[PDB]
């Protein structure tokens, strides 16, 4: 968000933290998807010790 | 890491925390050579508009 929502502007970033945790959730939600893709490949292929 | 995760004991693993952004060296202002004073100041000196 600090780069996408605001163009690395210290004035805009102050307004972004004013909105609370609408960007910690998206970072966390996308992180769950990222670790999920690496897990999905494990069951499909990593079946042999 | 223990700041963004909001605790004192972080578990083993990787954690996305922030981003690395360099900062500008100097400031550049580029304008056309022309700097002819503008004749709309003479409008202020006028009486009948």
């Amino acid at each position: 968000c600090t780069m996408y929502i605001c163009g690395d502007s210290t004035e805009c970033s102050n307004l972004l933290l004013q909105y609370g945790s609408f960007c910690t959730q998206l970072k966390r939600a996308l992180t769950g998807i990222a670790v999920e893709q690496d897990k999905n490949t494990q069951e499909v292929f990593a079946q042999v010790k | 890491t223990k700041c963004t995760l909001k605790s004192f004991t972080v578990e083993k693993g990787i954690y996305q925390t922030s981003n690395f952004r360099v900062q500008p060296t100097e400031s550049i202002v580029r304008f056309p050579n022309i700097t002819n004073l503008c004749p709309f100041d003479e409008v202020f000196n006028a009486t009948r508009f």
